[PDB]
């Protein structure tokens, strides 16, 4: 039962890392998010010429 | 049916079980293995900050994920001995 | 003319008013279920097109 | 205005939405197919490494 | 027709009787949910085969709730081929009226890599948003 | 109605006061009419309270020495609003310290010290270092003196407090009785044997006969003279399993491994 | 010049209201608009507090004003009068919009959409006179013309929750005059006020608004500890269905603090103890949210001496706070030695200082804790020990006195012995071997499905804000 | 402040200051909620007494506390219990709290009651006090004027009463193009929120009967009502109007639109109907 609860507690940290990893993909991901709203003016206006 | 049924082991096979020092081989080598993949993340997670994911990978052996690795080996034991005891008990009590 | 800081007209604005939040708690309590329940399906997708 | 005529806003917010959660049951009938699709997808996974 | 398809060794026939009986009992909704369940409890992939199509006719333009639900289990725990194919093709079916649910549903089945599958969920979004295009419908399939 | 209530309790008539408080219930409406229920207090309102007050209050106090707890309690309900408010305007009396004293004494004749610090902390706010302990020194001496244990401390506090003739020694003769009680529950976890004589000198008695009586209502078996506290043990552990909610009160080594398992597999 | 200011810093709070609006027009959402206000919030009382006094007249005067106007102007005349910035042209104008409150609409009366307005003028003169810092009649102006004015229509998803922000400025501010002054008659109007915090909780719940319902739990629960009613407060707390998943985080220490103080008096030290240290992880370590963390610690120290667990050494050190703690110091070092004597000391030496933190009340119950502590150090120093000699070390009084206190002190298990009167000796009965016992697995088991849990939390969190970005477009 | 004075007067047994304590409990009864919620049975047990005419008040006192402490279906009960007091509280602007979960709770009920009988408005199963509450909720819509509202309520409700008077009395002709326009609101929500089948049938088949009684009716109204039943016999009797009228263009219009939109099997039988009936045989 020792044994379980060491090894159920292991599984534990390696998924507070992953749940931190995906975390950091949202942070980045927000950089990008900004940007293309700027971006997609240009292209609005573009299509609707042709 | 036929194809399906290649045991006597159907009934057989819950109750029956693996002498306890065969469990405690088990318990023994997860336990001491899953210690030497605990230091190779340890290794590694004083990085994971850089640039280039490939990179870290390479250099500082992310390799095969030992992330991934740790889950699998604490994943097969884990499992393994809530069946050890739950057979074990299950004996205990039903048969006396 | 008529505000939304109070009611304006007792028993007129103040009617139709008294009649409002028998139809809007109903679609209040609808949105906020509804809407965890669409993140937790996409939750459980996310899951499944790892494995 | 905003409080003048306001039985006629309340009647189309009500239509809209009663129609939607119709359509919205087909939604987390969905959840409940993911929640089965992952069960028999960890079996295949067995069967592939396997 | 039913009995019939066990009797007859070739297999064209199981084919075209298993489809048809689908055909008989369209528009019957609830009617036709006795022999939906022989059709799924059969261990000829041909009686399965049919007995999709048999839920997406009598169902069909009613998003039922239960109809969508049998669709979709088959489609995934079967290991037999047409067996999947077919299930998939059906969804389109139930799911004419309200077509705006039909891309969200099926995205799960053109993720996975099999292909009788993927297969099938283009004919589901072929057949769906036949009447107007979705477009959504057209970048799930490019 | 009002007046002859007054010199009811002058006599030293406590009967007399509970007989006639009936009547004096429906003038008791006309009173709190009178008031506005402390929405503004002026002092047209403050003589209004007064009457109110003093109804309630000279009839609390009788109830305690007719043994009508119940009774008592009601009436002390009534003043906790006029006491909240109005701090230093007939709000805060010598008659308020009085009746706190003996409502402390009533909590803890329960032998309840969850209800008696919660109203302890409610104290500190009024009466309590305004006017001091004093008076209401009496109620949380005894509460200290067996919080720590010292049972002596607590008898010779009481003894002391028969001293006290007026209505602190209707509650001397319960909370005497509650020593005791509470000794008992004790007794089980220090000691597995007792002679008679060490029974009766710990439960503070002078009569054998006595200690003989409490033993068949407290239901211990002294047979021979000696205590058996471990047959009643038995009986009390047997009696929390006998009533069902009993696999998972228990647990079993097979049901433990289940519940993991389905954990992980969801 | 100083009209310049003002409308510098005015075209800022225009931008997140037109932001929010926008939102709010399409179908409510809840956190989306949250998100925004938060920010905007902190900003508008750091620009109020430094610069002019007039800056809240000038938007106030620009839009419609129910009577915001003429409330603004009472205040400011009597802290030194204002007449400047009335001019036309910033009165005539109604600010930009793209057509939702823009100049040209709001005069031809087309619509007329004044609603989130007026619950931005209520924001910047609440914040006002929380940041003038005065009390008096000022504090009572502010509480009477907003909350009916509020409660006349009901409110939208989006609007409820903007008037919880409003509601807690309106208990500070009244709490502060209270305990300023004693006047009879404030002692009534507390009435009134206790009234108009649970109909806001009623009105609230129909609309299943999250964050207006934790908000007014922790009001109501802090007007309790001050007033001494914690025996209405029982009642309370078994009747919350309280928030956690859709507030803030502030809101949720407040509400684990308050908790802790009121179990604490009830004798359950236990659950006490759990429900401060979680408070304690919610709240920062800044010295923004310092005066709570001085306090929070307090109750934890006292806490785990209430228990006879008594805190570490290491806690004190390591925080920077000694100077504050050393009350608790003090009575953590006396408790321990079991000195009835040095106990009598602590409490009299810092007595005032505990009483301020209302802990004073729970320490006197320490001065039989401070004996049960002491005898229980003779039982493990001596395994069998004589009634005589325990009365020799702690000036207890008698072999019989002794008896009784170790008799009190072993049903609640502490000593954890049992007294043989035949021989005349206390026996502690400890001698371990318990890993061949049950008990290990008990242990065991609760440690799995406390992980089971964190693994839950994981699962709900990671994977909903992944959902939302793939759905923006932003590839 | 504390609700301790208002239990000590439930628990003297001097009837006045009962009478006196039901008033004033309720007076305070959202503030002190949660203290006299632990006494509440106390309240109730001089309600069930036969002793007292203030049973309404003490009734009364547990509906709003029972809201408060969280359950929502036990205020329902003492609401209809008390009888009467409850339409002065659709019209506070703090109360309308009891009278919204009673509305829901109604729906509960009178799906179940549907699917066995058309008409149970004449059983008891349905609490006749709770009938009432739904019916003047409806009828205050129809107050301020508002069709649409009244009918979205009675359709989920599964009547058969409010949605046939509705429909009824919007003939008046104020507007041939107005009431024309409601009629559609009512065949729309009823594919699109209901596919339990009887119910569907039931409302669809009897707005057939209201257009056509009008001097003037769109007949695409009519036509969507006919294809979704598929009965010939509707299609018949729309026919038989056009023919006493004798009116060219009305026939040839409605026959194109039949054909598209109807299915195979329905004209097949039709079309021998009308042969036998008489027409002239260019509709044919």
């Amino acid at each position: 039962i020792n044994i379980s609860n060491n090894l159920q507690k292991a599984l534990t940290v390696k998924t507070n890392d992953e749940l931190m990893v995906i975390y950091i993909s949202n942070l980045v991901r927000s950089i990008i998010a900004f940007d293309d709203l700027i971006e997609n003016k240009i292209q609005n206006k573009k299509i609707q010429e042709q | 049916k036929m194809l399906m049924n290649l045991h006597k082991e159907q009934w057989q096979s819950g109750l029956k079980m693996y002498d306890y020092e065969e469990k405690e081989e088990s318990n023994l080598a997860a336990t001491k293995s899953m210690v030497k993949i605990a230091e190779q993340y340890s290794k590694r997670i004083e990085e994971e900050k850089e640039l280039t994911e490939e990179e870290l990978k390479t250099r500082y052996v992310g390799r095969q994920d030992p992330k991934k690795h740790l889950s699998e080996t604490a994943d097969e034991t884990l499992e393994n001995n809530i069946v050890s005891v739950l057979t074990a008990g299950v004996n205990s009590v039903a048969i006396k | 003319m008529t505000a939304a800081v109070t009611s304006s007209n007792i028993v007129l604005e103040t009617h139709e008013s008294g009649i409002k939040p028998y139809f809007e708690q109903k679609i209040q309590e609808t949105e906020l279920k509804i809407r965890s329940k669409t993140e937790n399906v996409r939750r459980l997708e996310a899951q499944r097109n790892a494995l | 205005n905003n409080n003048s005529a306001l039985s006629n806003v309340n009647s189309d917010i009500y239509f809209k939405l009663k129609k939607l959660e119709k359509e919205y049951e087909l939604l987390t009938l969905q959840e409940d197919y993911i929640k089965d699709e992952q069960r028999h997808l960890k079996r295949e996974l067995k069967r592939a490494q396997e | 027709m039913f009995t019939y398809s066990q009797e007859t060794q070739h297999g064209n026939i199981t084919r075209g009787l298993a489809v048809g009986l689908a055909l008989i009992n369209y528009g019957r909704q609830e009617l036709a949910d006795d022999l939906i369940t022989k059709m799924l409890a059969s261990d000829e992939s041909l009686l399965r085969y049919g007995g999709a199509f048999t839920i997406a006719l009598a169902y069909a333009g009613t998003g039922n709730n239960s109809a969508v639900k049998r669709l979709l289990h088959v489609a995934v725990s079967d290991s037999n081929d047409d067996v999947r194919r077919a299930a998939v093709i059906a969804l389109g079916f139930v799911l004419l009226r309200d077509y705006t649910t039909v891309p969200r549903i099926v995205q799960l089945l053109s993720k996975s890599h099999n292909a009788h599958v993927r297969c099938g969920t283009a004919f589901a979004l072929g057949i769906a948003c036949a009447g107007k295009g979705l477009q959504s419908a057209i970048d799930v399939l490019d | 109605l009002t007046k002859s209530l007054s010199i009811a309790f002058e006599n030293g008539d406590y009967a007399a006061c509970e007989k006639l408080l009936p009547p004096i219930k429906i003038e008791l409406i006309k009173n709190n009419l009178l008031i506005p229920d402390l929405s503004i207090q002026n002092d047209i309102y403050l003589n209004d309270l007064m009457i109110t007050k003093r109804i309630l209050e000279v009839g609390a106090l009788a109830s305690i020495q007719t043994f009508n707890f119940d009774s008592f309690e009601n009436y002390f309900n009534q003043l906790k609003p006029y006491y909240f408010s109005n701090n230093h305007k007939l709000s805060e009396s010598d008659k308020k310290s009085k009746l706190i004293s003996l409502y402390l004494l009533n909590l803890l004749s329960q032998n309840n010290t969850t209800k008696f610090h919660s109203e302890l902390q409610y104290l500190d706010k009024h009466i309590k270092n305004l006017e001091d302990d004093s008076l209401l020194s009496y109620p949380i001496k005894l509460d200290r003196w067996l919080m720590e244990g010292s049972y002596q401390k607590a008898w010779d506090l009481l003894q002391s407090g028969s001293q006290n003739i007026s209505e602190f020694d209707s509650f001397t003769d319960i909370l005497k009785s509650a020593i005791r009680d509470e000794i008992a529950k004790n007794t089980e976890l220090s000691y597995d044997f007792l002679p008679l004589s060490n029974i009766k000198a710990l439960l503070f008695f002078n009569n054998e006969k006595e200690t003989e009586k409490f033993a068949l209502e407290r239901n211990w078996p002294i047979v021979n003279s000696k205590v058996y506290f471990n047959n009643q043990s038995k009986e009390k552990a047997d009696y929390e399993d006998e009533m069902m909610h009993e696999e998972d009160q228990k647990t079993n080594i097979i049901e433990k491994a289940m519940d993991y398992a389905i954990s992980i597999e969801n | 010049l100083h009209h310049s200011e003002k409308k510098y810093a005015e075209e800022d709070q225009v931008q997140e209201l037109l932001k929010v609006l926008n939102e709010i027009s399409k179908t409510t959402l809840t956190l989306d608009p949250r998100y925004i206000w938060r920010s905007l919030k902190d900003l508008s009382s750091l620009r109020n507090q430094e610069l002019l006094n007039a800056e809240t007249l000038c938007f106030t005067v620009n839009v419609l004003y129910p009577d915001s106007s003429s409330f603004k102007k009472n205040l400011l005349k009597f802290i030194t009068s204002n007449h400047k910035s009335s001019v036309p042209g910033s009165a005539e104008l109604r600010n930009s919009y793209p057509a939702s409150f823009y100049s040209v609409n709001t005069e031809k009366k087309t619509i007329e959409v004044t609603a989130e307005i007026n619950c931005f003028m209520h924001l910047l003169v609440q914040l006002f006179l929380w940041d003038s810092k005065e009390l008096e009649q000022l504090v009572e102006f502010n509480r009477k013309v907003v909350i009916p004015n509020l409660l006349c229509y009901y409110n939208l998803r989006s609007l409820n929750l903007i008037n919880a922000k409003l509601w807690f400025y309106i208990y500070l501010s009244h709490e502060t005059l209270a305990r300023s002054s004693e006047e009879i008659n404030s002692d009534n109007q507390n009435i009134i006020l206790r009234s108009t915090m649970m109909k806001f909780l009623k009105i609230a719940s129909l609309k299943h608004d999250n964050e207006t319902k934790a908000m007014l739990i922790n009001l109501i629960l802090r007007d309790f500890l001050n007033n001494g009613e914690v025996d209405s407060a029982s009642d309370f707390i078994s009747k919350l269905e309280y928030p956690h998943t859709d507030v803030s985080s502030s809101l949720e220490a407040r509400y684990f603090f308050y908790l802790s103080k009121i179990n604490a008096i009830q004798l359950d030290y236990s659950t006490a103890n759990e429900y401060i240290i979680a408070a304690i992880r919610k709240a920062p370590h800044n010295s923004k949210s310092l005066g709570f963390l001085q306090q929070s610690n307090k109750l934890h120290c006292c806490i785990q001496l209430l228990m006879g667990d008594i805190p570490e050494l290491s806690f004190f050190h390591q925080s920077n706070m000694q100077k504050s703690l050393l009350p608790y110091y003090h009575l953590t070092k006396a408790v321990k030695l079991g000195d009835l004597k040095k106990f009598t000391s602590t409490i009299t030496k810092y007595k005032q200082l505990l009483l301020k933190d209302d802990t004073y009340q729970l320490c006197v119950r320490l001065r039989s804790n401070v004996i049960k502590t002491g005898i229980r150090i003779i039982s493990l120093t001596y395994k069998k020990i004589s009634l005589r000699d325990i009365c020799l070390k702690l000036n207890l009084d008698s072999e019989q006195t002794v008896e009784y206190m170790v008799s009190r002190a072993i049903r609640d298990g502490v000593i954890e012995a049992k007294i043989n009167h035949e021989d005349g000796f206390i026996e502690t009965t400890e001698l371990l071997n318990i890993y061949d016992s049950e008990d290990p697995q008990q242990v065991f088991d609760e440690r799995i499905k406390f992980a089971n849990q964190l693994h839950d939390e994981y699962l709900v969190s990671m994977r909903y804000p992944e959902d939302k970005k793939t759905q923006q477009n932003e590839k | 402040t504390t609700a301790a004075p208002l239990l000590a007067l439930l628990r003297e047994n001097q009837d006045s200051v009962k009478t006196y304590a039901l008033e004033s409990i309720n007076n305070v009864v959202d503030q002190l909620w949660s203290e006299i919620s632990n006494e509440l049975p106390d309240i109730e047990a001089l309600y069930d007494d036969d002793t007292f005419s203030d049973r309404e008040m003490a009734a009364l006192i547990a509906s709003k506390v029972y809201y408060n402490l969280g359950e929502y279906e036990s205020a329902v009960k003492y609401a209809l219990a008390a009888k009467d007091r409850f339409d002065i509280d659709e019209k506070s602007q703090f109360v309308e709290t009891i009278v919204s979960k009673s509305i829901e709770m109604y729906v509960q009920e009178a799906s179940k009651q549907y699917t066995k009988d058309e008409q149970f408005y004449t059983k008891d199963i349905i609490d006749p006090k709770l009938t009432s509450i739904f019916e003047r909720m409806i009828e205050k819509c129809l107050k301020a004027s508002e069709l649409k509202l009244a009918l979205g309520i009675a359709l989920e409700g599964y009547r058969l009463d409010i949605i046939e008077s509705a429909l009824k009395s919007k003939l008046d002709q104020d507007s041939t193009s107005e009431n024309v326009k409601i009629i559609n609101y009512l065949l729309t929500l009823a594919i699109t929120t209901v596919t339990n089948s009887k119910f569907r049938s039931s409302i669809l088949r009897k707005s057939f009967d209201f257009l056509m009684n009008m001097p003037n009716c769109d007949y695409l109204t009519l036509n969507k009502v006919v294809v979704n039943l598929n009965d010939a016999g509707l299609a018949l009797q729309l026919f038989k109007k056009l023919k006493e009228e004798n009116d060219e263009g009305l026939s040839a219009q409605i026959a194109f639109d039949l054909v598209s939109s109807a299915s195979q099997q329905l004209l097949e039988i039709l079309v021998t109907e009308l042969t036998a009936q008489g027409y002239d045989p260019a509709l044919l």
